[PDB]
């Protein structure tokens, strides 16, 4: 019921990788929508995709050569529409693949969307893969006899990130699990 | 071609392509006959060894 | 810290720094802990590990958090079949389920002290009250279930259309309720152009010729 | 089959069901669910009104397509006539406001 | 003899509704251009298939006209099958060629 | 026009104003007795109005003015 | 005649998870569809 809120919320998208294996590529999740904050190139201050940007496959491609791993936009959920959405909230329109015009019922395209292929649905070690460096996230350690580092936090994520700076394997590692190989080192 | 070219040249392409693929696979000959389901000879080892 | 000990269940004292330290839980016995006296813990921490509940995720981290768990279990779920639904339709249903809003202190304006009512008119009034210098009511959030969520509508024909027909005709009549019809279904048992698409336009005009 | 018009309900004023008795076919909720998602008002309100139980409509709509004028003079269908008397019987006043 | 001129001249531009049961999806009722033919049973285009998912082992399929000018131009520019090409619900293609071709 | 109406929603910006602007230019041409803008090559009157618009000589601001000048000419020979 | 009526009827309040964990048959389809589509 309207063309644009001008509401700065927006909610942050991350490519959707479990274990070592990637199963969304960031392409696919923010591919028709349309940017919250400005994306800056990972090694300086510079804009590379500016503000309220529909993104199609051409800022896609440019997002794939500078290697961008977290982008943040516009969701439905976080509009200041009352009584309906405004169209830069919502995005592209997948059927058409322009914007979304005004006096939409996407309710009922989100209802059929989601419940039309419901006839289908049924009624201890980290081994790396890709040479990169590697990233501790929340980890509290503590130095062992054996001389590797043990871990005495729960909440310790290790990331595999390579020269560019993309993150391709995230395991989590237990609590007072045995490190091997130490932070900030290559392996 | 629909993200290069646009919608027209999509719905003729898709039309073009629908009535040679017909055609060709209508040209094959392509059948299907019980000594196309060949059976390998190592079976009877496996399931003697198992 | 742990506080009293198998009084019935094993109590878990948080103290705050400088905030409400009589904070306490009734933890189970058997549940198995993860969490000790010498541990300082943020705001959702996992003091026992398990599934987790949507509502403590809304009531504890936000809007957002609770949006993005939903739609990647629904999308784990779709993803083993090898089917492709985009994330839109997901948080256009979630959004219908976060419509409600509890009142945690009425403020200045004339709400009572824990209603719950729409998000919408809550937001509006606030909205209103702070361009006058005055102060806004505060709130929470409430997260409801599609079934609960779609029986709140504020119109009888379009919930005689689809719930109990007796209930709702007996509740409107005794209430005296108004229908404006404004929605979909509304329109669609009059006869009427839907107010979406190409009838969308139409209803405008109405609006102008109706304030 | 096939149908262009025919015989009508006595209550409900609607075309019959069956191919032995020339009925016409059903539009259902999810026909109205699809016909909504593309966004097509008029053609919804012509299958709700003048294809069904628009009684003056039907007529109407008739001799404009015999004059060569595609056009349509829509009203209230008679089942929701029907369902105010029903509902009044019960001792319930409801009632068209304005 | 002369009706079926005339039946053949008042078609020429009328664009016809199938739609198949049940219909999960707004792609379940799509508009179409009439051919004449012969016979007593409808013939439907392979690429459109998928989005009704029919078959031809016994499946049929009802049609409806729309009557005013605004339901024909509906039916023309948002209800045709070479306007619904992607899929709403991920935006993929949905004529994609299957089997045979 | 026939297969694809992309260019006259290209030329309006939204397929549901101009399914109203087509609808007002046929009914204008079928029952009004108009006289169309392209030649008519065994067409009906809902696809000339496309080919119409997808040719820009026929939009909302073009029928408001259109109307506008006909009313002006109506009541000045009424006079 | 009249006779006692005493079973329980079925509404819309059956949450959507309890009708798939449920292993009977509805009694009458939710969906406006016959028993063959
Ligand atoms: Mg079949
Ligand atoms: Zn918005």
């Amino acid at each position: 019921t309207e063309d644009d809120c001008g509401t700065h919320e927006g909610i942050m998208m991350t490519p959707v990788i479990e274990g070592g294996d990637v199963k969304e590529p960031l392409r696919d999740r923010v591919l028709g929508r349309v940017t919250a904050e400005d994306v800056l190139k990972p090694g300086t201050a510079d804009i590379l995709v500016p503000r309220n940007t529909l993104l199609h496959e051409q800022w896609c491609d440019l997002l794939e050569e500078n290697s961008v791993d977290a982008v943040k936009v516009r969701s439905v959920v976080s509009c200041d529409t009352d009584f309906g959405v405004c169209a830069h909230c919502y995005g592209r329109d997948l059927a058409r693949g322009h914007i979304i015009n005004k006096g939409e019922a996407i309710g009922v395209i989100a209802a059929q969307s989601i419940g039309e292929p419901g006839t289908q649905l049924t009624m201890s070690s980290i081994q790396v893969k890709n040479k990169g460096s590697i990233k501790l996230s929340n980890v509290k350690s503590v130095v062992n006899s054996s001389g590797k580092l043990v871990i005495t936090s729960r909440n310790t994520e290790l990331k595999l990130i390579d020269e560019f700076g993309r993150t391709k394997e995230s395991y989590k590692v237990p609590y007072g699990a045995v490190l091997a190989k130490g932070d900030g080192e290559q392996v | 071609c629909y993200r290069i070219l646009g919608l027209k040249p999509t719905v003729i392409f898709a039309d073009q392509i629908m009535y040679t693929g017909f055609a060709y696979a209508a040209r094959s000959g392509a059948s299907v006959g019980i000594d196309d389901m060949v059976i390998p000879e190592k079976k009877h080892e496996i399931i003697s060894e198992a | 810290s742990f506080g009293k000990e198998t009084k019935g269940k094993r109590r878990l004292v948080i103290t705050p720094v400088d905030g409400s330290d009589p904070y306490e839980e009734m933890i189970p016995k058997w549940r198995q802990l993860n969490v000790f006296e010498g541990e300082r813990v943020e705001r959702g921490d996992v003091i026992s590990d398990g599934p987790e509940a949507p509502h403590d995720i809304l009531r504890l981290r936000g809007v957002h958090a609770v949006t993005r768990y939903i739609v990647n279990e629904v999308q784990d779920v779709y993803r083993l079949q090898g089917v492709k639904i985009n994330d839109k339709h997901i948080e256009v249903i979630v959004r219908q389920m976060l419509r409600k809003a509890t009142i945690v202190n009425a403020g200045s304006s004339d709400f009572l002290e824990g209603e719950q009512v729409e998000y919408s008119r809550v937001k509006i009034a606030n909205r209103e009250l702070e361009a006058n210098g005055k102060v806004g009511a505060t709130y929470s959030r409430d997260l409801l279930g599609i079934t609960k969520a779609s029986l709140a509508t504020e119109s009888f024909i379009s919930a005689a259309s689809f719930q109990e027909t007796t209930r709702v005709l007996t509740e409107a009549a005794v209430a005296g309720k108004r229908d404006e019809l404004r929605g979909l279904k509304e329109n669609v048992i009059v006869g009427r152009l839907i107010p979406a698409g190409t009838g969308y336009a139409y209803h405008q005009d109405r609006m102008r010729r109706r304030a | 089959h096939a149908r262009s018009t025919g015989s009508y309900s006595l209550v409900t004023q609607q075309p019959l069901g069956g191919k032995a008795q020339f009925g016409g076919q059903r539009f259902g909720e999810m026909e109205v669910w699809a016909l909504e998602a593309y966004g097509a008002a008029y053609t919804l309100q012509e299958m709700l009104t003048v294809k069904s139980d628009d009684v003056n409509g039907r007529t109407k709509m008739y001799k404009n397509i015999v004059d060569g004028n595609h056009q349509m003079e829509p009203g209230m269908p008679e089942s929701f006539n029907v369902l105010l008397k029903e509902i009044r019987s019960l001792g319930i006043n409801i009632e068209l406001e304005d | 003899a002369v009706v079926w001129d005339i039946l053949d001249e008042v078609i020429r531009e009328h664009p016809v509704l199938l739609n198949r049961a049940p219909t999960l999806h707004r792609l379940g009722i799509q508009a179409f251009e009439p051919v004449l033919i012969e016979g007593k049973a409808i013939q439907l285009h392979p690429l459109v298939c998928a989005a009704y998912n029919a078959d031809f082992d016994g499946d049929q399929m009802a049609v409806h006209v729309p009557l005013t000018l605004e339901a024909q131009l509906e039916a023309r520019a948002l209800m045709m099958s070479t306007n619904n090409i992607l899929s709403p619900a991920n935006g993929e293609p949905i004529i994609v060629p299957s089997q045979d071709v | 026009a026939r297969v694809t109406v992309q260019d006259a929603v290209e030329k309006i910006g939204n397929r549901f104003d101009l399914v109203l602007v087509a609808a007002r230019r046929a009914r204008q041409m079928q029952v009004g007795g108009k006289d169309p803008l392209v030649p008519e090559e065994n067409d009906k009157t809902t696809v000339i109005a496309l080919r119409e618009i997808e040719e820009g000589l026929i939009n909302n601001q073009i029928l408001d003015v259109r109307e506008r000048q006909e009313q002006q000419e109506q009541e000045a020979a009424e006079l | 005649e009249e006779i006692d009526t005493r079973e329980t009827q079925d509404s819309e309040t059956l949450d959507t998870a309890d009708a798939l964990e449920q292993k009977e048959m509805p009694e009458e389809l939710p969906l406006d569809a016959s028993w063959d589509t």
